[PDB]
């Protein structure tokens, strides 16, 4: 076996499923979820790996870069059809029902617009700490061929949600957009309460689209906090479907679809206190 | 830019 097929072989093939009760009552150490967590392989993708002429200029980092089987491709409307960002499987592997990027950069913002249109996303989780521009309008703007139009904005402890259009020639389209704020880099929150009501926010979020697309969820680079939520709602998913869940093959099956989802093991660790909160929170 |  080559390096990368260790490395595929491991996240196709790890696992630690959990009873719910195990998860609540009887979880692994943090000594123990530590070492689980450092033996999961990245899955990076190298620049040598990435034959993709002009990509760097549209990268926010140049190590943090898209595994070419799961990139977003974007169409020809708006030369390249680059954008750092990749599908991301839900649950039990469904395809394609999140989409993990970066918070774009000036030169990217008409690229993530574009690429919001062709999936046809009516829903964008952003995590930030609110301590990258901003590529939504005060009221309304233009990027590209886009316009785009605050319709409502409402402010709770948790999070911020607006209500955008976007509109491309005579088409218009409801986008939902939610900034999850206090959430740094690198780190976790404070509390699981906040990001639970995220989750339920999103699961609460009525399809808008003409065909479902994928849920587009950023941060900075797009892999640890984004991973986390990603992780955070999929783990939710297997504890209301099925009464356990496995966070290691949620993680593995993650970076399958895009390298270093979920960046450390107090994160990783955070995750499990965050579902034994949801486990505890369900209804009965 | 490097982000680990
Ligand atoms: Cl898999
Ligand atoms: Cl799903
Ligand atoms: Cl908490």
């Amino acid at each position: 076996n080559t390096p990368r097929e260790v490395t595929l072989h491991f996240l196709r093939t790890a696992g630690h499923p959990l009873t719910r009760w195990a998860l609540q009552r009887q979880p692994p150490s943090p000594k123990q979820l530590e070492e689980e967590f450092l033996k999961i392989p990245s899955n990076f993708v190298s620049p040598e790996d990435l034959d993709i002429p002009g990509h760097a200029s549209k990268d926010r980092y140049k190590d943090i870069l898209p595994n070419p089987q799961s990139r977003v491709c974007l169409g020809r409307a708006q030369d390249g059809d680059y954008i750092n960002a990749n599908y991301i499987r839900g649950y039990d592997g469904k395809e394609k029902v999140y989409i993990a990027t970066q918070g774009p950069m000036p030169n990217t913002v008409s690229d993530f617009w574009e690429m919001v249109w062709q999936e046809e996303v009516s829903l964008i989780v952003m995590l930030t700490q609110l301590r990258c521009v901003h590529y939504w309008p005060t009221e309304e703007e233009t990027y590209g061929p886009f316009q785009i139009r605050i319709q409502d904005m409402k402010e709770c402890p948790e999070y911020t949600v607006r209500q955008l259009t976007i509109q491309y020639q005579e088409e218009r389209r409801s986008v939902k957009h939610i900034l999850f704020s206090a959430w740094p880099d690198h780190q976790t929150p404070e509390s699981a309460g906040p990001l639970l009501r995220l989750v339920a926010e999103v699961e609460e979020s009525p399809e808008t689209a003409a065909h479902p697309g994928p849920i587009v969820v950023h941060s900075s680079a797009g892999i640890g906090r984004t991973g986390c939520f990603i992780a955070t709602r999929i783990g939710c998913q297997q504890l209301k479907a099925r009464g356990e869940v496995d966070i290691l093959g949620i993680v593995c099956q993650l970076r399958l679809d895009r390298g270093g989802m979920i960046q450390t093991a107090e994160q990783y660790q955070f995750l499990h206190h965050t579902l034994a909160l949801y486990a505890g929170q369900l209804p009965e | 830019d490097e982000y680990v």
